[PDB]
Parts: structure tokens; C-alpha cells; sequence
């Protein structure tokens, strides 16, 4: 049995040590609770203390608008990046959109991928919305299939890496099942306010914190529940 | 100073379906519209990040206009016939 | 008539005896609630006790992180493995993916069943997730027939069987079977509640309703005597 | 060159003779002899479809020269064989 | 020792588009492949029940491998002539 | 033998000199003379219709010889009524 | 006393698309089935709503038997071509 | 008579020289001449777009002789075009 520490304020506790290793992470939620920013303060935190070298992949957002995300909370990542920090691989999509004359195989990806982790020595990759790619290619098909490969990648490699995908509670599990042990965070709405919180369904084949508690931000995500 | 470029992902078949139909197209319409460049991006894809490619296979044209990049197997003959062009 | 142990603590007392024999019994719960567990330490629990060899069926899971699973619970199972009782079955799906040129007859899944079983003299057989082939093959036709012919030669080797299948709904075209466990997760207030409901066993003695549980080595559950 | 492709059956079956005979035609009418064949039983000799822990019938191909692959099913839809059929180039 | 038997339903137009279409695949194909039963189980469902028939019309083959029943109208012509075979 | 078909239109609808239009044709050029007809105008004398139940225009045919059945509609789907003509065995 | 009359819409393509389709009807199946009238509704529509017509191109007949009328482009020739007839 | 029709283009977009292409050939092989055509680059001088206020390319035709209409697309489906051509009657 394997893990590996996070120190994100007060999540890892939960997991009584942290995410799993060489296997596939999957972090779903509404719209709005900050899936990216989990990627990005976990990768962060990886590089900064363990110096676990980090890939950010992006479909939706384009770089300049994820740094001038990232800064708000005080983290300055370009200049530092040229340290040899976390190497965003760009994935938004081309504007003018594309055409389509066959089915593609997204081998140009995932290998993109693996050369930027054998190049950045990465021990730890992030992965923003691929429910966007499922929206990107409208063949709803192959993508399952090529997603596949890549985690199953990942898994081989022993990297760590996590997923991010888009009504809460009711019937959740996005579009894409295709992942190994799976964090859901949401936010309820009740009365008129609103209640940022973590549910853990259940870590695979490792020890798991035993239901759901609310969160909130800061520089990086807080919530400290279990006392004693 | 003809150019044309193209990406594959080694000899996945969709890929030499690509390419036989793609070569076809190169002497059955226009012998010489423009060279070639093909990419096996498992061994060289800084190239292909350097190309931003997403997906295989993806057939790119830059100079004469436009800036263009079409993917896929290239079997839908009709729209990537109707790809081609120039006129200017 | 008849009956099978489990020896899970305190489900066995929940089915007035353990799982049916000679018949195939269904385990459902939605995606996160330990159906594959139950599989596992099913047959885990028949091969200890018993000496009871098992096929573990898995599409689902990796083999190897199957057993990277096991050894959370302390369980070596490739030292049962090379002790020649249990056998876990890879029918995990090729990574690389499929493509399709035509109508399928299942039949080297079942054939590789019942070689595992008549090569083993298995007693004992686990199948986590059919619902898997239901996210591979994209055919809801054929794997009616093929499921169906599998339950059925299984029981004609009349060795216990048990599928898992993936709130208080159904079971998602999975088609009706002879016996049937929906262990359930309910999400209440902000806590959440991991119950097993029992929903049939045909023709034989049963406990009333839903029970609530949770995991130590092994599952755990809370009964009612006295 | 030393092209290889191996091919999985049940028995025979209908769906999988329907297989072997709209199969062995294209493979020797297009080309004759790209490469001979090898056909399993997998009713009568399963352990080798264990060992090579192939799933389905009809399960066709093979995976060397380069890349791992390959196709299963009916094998009826020529155009699918005929688009994954690799080699030349 | 050639056999071959089939199910039908007194003269339901279904049963006799499979009688028609079956008796010339018999003198189109092969003449010959395996004589030949048919029973209006009607008044005789005994037969049918022994058979344990749920569907007309029903034809159905037993040696030369393998044992064997397929359903319907028998209009499909492709997927019946692909159920015919022998070989061994 | 003695072979009988027996039909039901309403006055000179559409729908239903389309069905008779095609169906004559269909009923004499295959086979000249399987069996001559009886066409039924409900709009002027419906209580045949009704003695017969009948429920729809057009309905067409006859359930004698065996077995009883029969079949309705515009009728310029030729397949479907050749499909069930019945006779010949 | 041949009658049978027409209902357009200026010139909307629909029903110039219905026009040509109709005389040719007229002009290569029978020359004189029944004479025409075409209207304009835009400047004579009270005429319109005597025929109390609501979509156009409007086509109709009242006598040889029975009073009728259909409505469209008149694209569909089949059923229009199905929608002629006599004989009584 | 004096027949007119105008079409905006977005530059040598693929679907627009698609459109062009298909469209010269439609409106010189069927009538060689009934009206000769104004093409519009909207991508650098779009304000006759914006006066014209139109919206989508390829966008295509004119509105006189009467009435006012007219048709967007490929144009690759020569039906519809050939459906929307006006005149003659
Ligand atoms: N200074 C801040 N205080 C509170 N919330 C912030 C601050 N900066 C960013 N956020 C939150 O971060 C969230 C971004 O995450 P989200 O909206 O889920 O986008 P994504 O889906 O890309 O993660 C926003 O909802 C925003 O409310
Ligand atoms: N330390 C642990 N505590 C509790 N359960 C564990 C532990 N380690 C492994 N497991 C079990 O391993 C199981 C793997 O099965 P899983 O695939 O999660 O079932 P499901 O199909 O319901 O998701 C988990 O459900 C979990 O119950």
C-alpha cells in the first residue's frame, strides 16, 4: 500500500497522509469550487516544499490567464518557473476551432506529456477539466479511451496525478467514470448562503477519511474539522 | 518556397490511413503543391509542443494563406479535398 | 434448499446463513461503497476458512493493485496464488482500447471461466463490475445473452457466484437474477451512512431490511439477537 | 516484412465461421500472400487464450510489426479490416 | 443420415414468406444439405413441446455440429445463408 | 383454391384511389387471375362496415382460405402485401 | 366546366418552386385537367378568406368530386402526383 | 430582368472558397449569364457588413427583384440553392 503527503490546510488528515501514488486521482464538482485552484495549490505545494516537480494541463484556461489566476493568493510562478519549477502544457483550445476529415488517436498529447515529465523529472501532474475535451471533440467515443491510456500512463510511470472535472450531490460522476480513487467537492446552496465542502466517496485500496466537511480559501484551501 | 506539414503517432493505423490517403491525394490531384515534413512524435514531439499539437494525426499548412491545421484520419476525403485550395 | 457461509462478520447472521448455493447472487451499490471489497474478502473468507479455491474476475481493477489492495487488510494473496488456490482473473480491458468490426459471441470470457474453475475445482467465483463490458462494448443487446449464459453454465458447475453492478435506484440494465444484495450509501444531513439492504432470496429464509455497516479488516456489520 | 496477425474462434460458431470465411478471402484475394493464419479454438484449447487473456470472439490480429492493436467482431464490415490492415507504409 | 427440421404455424403469411424463401435457398444454394420436416403445430404441439419450441416459425438443425435453433420470418437472407455452413 | 380477398375504401379519398390504383395493378399484373374483388364505399352503405366491424380505411383483404388475418393502409409499400399473399403453399 | 385554383405569395420562392412544379405537372402528365387561377393574396386577400385560406402555396379543386385542398411548397411530387386523380 | 444577388464572404476561409467554388460553376453552368456577382471580404471591409448589417458567412443573395429573402451556407447542397434561384416566373 502506497501514499503521499499533499499539506494542503488541513485536507491531508483527511486522507491521513495524503493522495495515492502511481495511481489515477479524479477531483469533480459544480462549477465555481475551485477544482483548478486544488490542482494548482496541491502542485504548488509539491514544488515548493518537496520540490516534486509539477505539470499543469490545461484545456480551458489559457497560461497567462492561470498565472494571473494563481497571483491573487501571492504566488508568483514564471520567474520562478525559470528554475525549472512546473511546466504548463497548453492544451486550450485553437480559436479558430478545428475541422475534421477522420478520427484522431490524442497521441500527440499524452507522449507531449510524458517527454515534459522526463525532461521536468516530475513526480506529480495536474490535469484542469477534461469534461472541456469531451466538450472539445464532440466525439464522445474515443476520448473515454484516450483519457484511459493516459491515467493508465500515469499509473505505470508511478507519477502522481490528479483529474479535474464539472448537481452536486444528486447523481454524480460527471461523464467520466475512468479514474481510481475520486475526491467530490461541492458547494450547497441553503436558504440563501452558501456551504463549500469536501466529500471524499472513498479512497481505493487505502484509508479514507469517513464522510463530508466543509471548506474555505485562502492563500491555498483551508478547513481544519477532526479535533482530539 | 512551397511548404506543408504533417503529424503522425508512428504507425497507428488510422495514421497510414492518413497517409496513404493523404500521398494519393498529392499524385492523383497536384503532384507538387507543396514539399512534405512527416513526424513520428514519440520520439521527437518537442516538435509537436513546439507545434502545440493535441491530437493525431494533425495535417498543417502555413505559408501560402492561411495559417491553417486540420486533424483527424483524413477519410472524410470530401472536406479535406475541399481543404486544399489556394487560388491566392 | 441449501445455503453458503460468507464468514464476513455479522452479514452471514443477515442472510438467516450465508450467500445461496448453486445459484448466482447479485451485489449492487453505487460507485464507492466497497462491492468489489465484498467480492474480494468473499472469496478470501471461502479459500481461509474452507481451504474453498476462488476465481476472482476483474475488469475493473488491476490485478497487482488488487493485491496492492489486499495488503492493507494483511493479506498476501500471491503466496495464495503460487499456493495454487486463488485465481485472480485479469479481464481488465486493454488500455490501448478496442475497435469493432462486427457482432460478438462472449464466448472466450466463459470459456476461460470454466477452464479456471474445472483447472482449479473452484467453489467459490467473484465477477466485480459487468457493468465494466456495459463501459466497453457499447452493444446493451448480446451481453444480455452472455451474462445470462454465464449465470447459468456456472450454475450447471454449481459453484456460488456473486456480480457486482453499480442512489435508491435499480440496477441499471443489469437484468433481473435469481438472488439479490443492494448494499447501499446514504448520504444524510452532512455525514454519511454505509448500509447494507438485503432485497432477495428466492425461496429460502431472509432478514428484514436494511442494516448499517463499516470496514475493519474485513467488512463489518450490526446484526440483531438476543 | 515477417507480417503476423493471429485470430481467436469459437468452435464453430456462427457469427465465427462467418468471421473465417469473409476473412480468409480478403486476406488472400487483395493480397495472396501477405501472411498464413492461425485460428484457436478457444472451446477446446482455452488456456491459451487465458495466457494471452484475450476476451472476446471473434478476436482478430496481431500486434508485431509495430504497433500493439487490434480488432475483434463479425469481421462482415470489409472496410474496417481493409482501414486496419497496416504495412506498405 | 442428412437432417434438417423446421416449425410452422399452419399458413401464417410469416411461416410461409420462411417456407418460400427456405425451400429456395434449398433449390438455389444446395439441393441437398438435409432432408427436411415441417409441422403445423397446431395439432401436433407435442412435437413442439418435446422441442420445447416458444417462437414460430422455427427452424432449427441438429448433426452435422453443431446443435442448432434460429427464429423468425427467415427474411433476413444474408444472416440465414450465413447460418447455414458445415465445413466440419 | 377459390381463393378470396375482400376490401373496404372510403368513397375516392386520396389515400385510398392511391391504395386502389396500386393495388389492381399489383393484382393483375403479377398473377392475371389469383381472384376478381369487392370494394366497398362505407361513405353510402357503412352498415357492412359495421356488420363486419371493420375500423379503418383502407382495410383490405380476406381471412378465407385459412388462416384469419389481414392487413390495412395506403398499400403503395408493394413488399408488405406481396409479403403476405399467401397461396402457392 | 373544368375549375381547379391556385394560391401564392407574391413571389416567395416556396411558390415558384410550387408554380414550376405545377405546370409542368400540367404540361407533362395532362395538358387539361381543369383550368387555373393564381392569386397574389398580398393586394386581393378577401379572396383569401372567402377560400378562408391561412397558409400558403395554397392548392385546391371543388368539382370533379371531391372538394379538396392541399397545402405546400408542392415539392413532394409523389403524394401530389398521388393527389391528382378522377376516374368519377 | 436586371437580376441581382450579393454575396459576403470571411476572406479564403475553407467553407467560404468551398462556397465560392461550388457557387460560380452553379451560377455560370446551368445560365451562363443571368446576373454577374459582388463579392465582400468582411474581414477587411467589414463596415459594408455592418451597414448591410449582416450577420453570418457565407452569406449569400439579394432581396431585389421582389422580395426581400435570401440564403447562408456551404452551399455545397446545390437543391436548395437551385430551390432559392427565383425568376423565370
Ligand atoms: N481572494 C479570493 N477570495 C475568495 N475566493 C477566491 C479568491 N480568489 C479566487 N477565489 C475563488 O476561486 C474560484 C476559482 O475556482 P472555480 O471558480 O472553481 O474555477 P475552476 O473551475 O477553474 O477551478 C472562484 O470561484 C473564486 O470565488
Ligand atoms: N484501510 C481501509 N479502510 C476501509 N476500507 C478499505 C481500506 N483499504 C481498502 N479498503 C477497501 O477496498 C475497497 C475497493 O473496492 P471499491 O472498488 O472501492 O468498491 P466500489 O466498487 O464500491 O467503489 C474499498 O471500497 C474499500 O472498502
Amino acid at each position: 500500500v502506497k501514499k503521499i503527503p499533499t499539506m494542503i490546510e488541513g485536507f491531508d488528515d483527511i486522507s491521513h497522509g495524503g493522495l495515492p501514488q502511481g495511481r489515477t486521482t479524479l477531483v469533480s464538482g459544480t462549477s465555481g469550487t475551485g477544482k483548478t485552484l486544488f490542482a494548482v495549490q496541491f502542485l504548488y505545494n509539491g514544488i515548493t516544499i518537496f520540490n516534486e516537480p509539477g505539470i499543469f494541463v490545461t484545456f480551458e484556461e489559457s497560461p497567462q490567464d492561470i498565472i494571473k489566476n494563481a497571483l491573487s493568493f501571492g504566488w508568483n510562478l514564471q520567474s520562478l518557473i525559470d528554475q525549472g519549477k512546473l511546466f504548463i502544457l497548453d492544451a486550450s483550445p485553437d480559436p479558430d476551432g478545428q475541422e475534421v476529415a477522420g478520427d484522431f488517436d490524442l497521441s500527440a498529447l499524452i507522449e507531449r506529456i510524458q517527454y515534459a515529465i522526463r525532461k521536468y523529472k516530475a513526480t506529480r501532474v495536474s490535469i484542469d477539466s477534461v469534461t472541456a475535451v469531451f466538450q472539445q471533440y464532440d466525439a464522445a467515443s474515443v476520448v473515454r479511451r484516450e483519457i484511459f491510456r493516459l491515467a493508465f500512463r500515469l499509473k505505470q510511470l508511478g507519477v502522481t496525478t490528479i483529474m479535474t472535472t464539472e448537481g452536486p450531490v444528486a447523481r454524480f460522476g460527471v461523464e467520466e467514470f475512468v479514474s481510481d480513487n475520486v475526491v467530490i467537492l461541492r458547494n450547497v446552496l441553503e436558504g440563501e448562503r452558501r456551504r463549500r465542502t469536501v466529500e471524499i466517496l472513498k479512497l481505493r485500496g487505502t484509508t479514507h477519511m469517513k464522510g463530508e466537511y466543509p471548506f474555505t480559501i485562502n492563500n491555498g484551501i483551508n478547513i481544519f474539522p477532526l479535533g482530539a | 518556397t512551397a511548404v506543408l506539414k504533417l503529424y503522425v503517432a508512428g504507425n497507428t493505423p488510422n495514421s497510414v490511413r492518413a497517409l496513404k490517403t493523404l500521398n494519393n491525394i498529392l499524385e492523383k490531384e497536384f503532384k507538387g503543391v507543396y514539399a512534405l515534413k512527416v513526424i513520428d512524435v514519440l520520439k521527437n514531439p518537442q516538435l509537436a509542443e513546439e507545434d502545440k499539437i493535441l491530437a493525431t494525426p494533425t495535417l498543417a499548412k502555413v505559408l501560402p494563406p492561411p495559417v491553417r491545421r486540420i486533424i483527424g484520419d483524413l477519410s472524410n476525403r470530401e472536406k479535406v479535398l475541399a481543404g486544399l485550395d489556394l487560388l491566392a
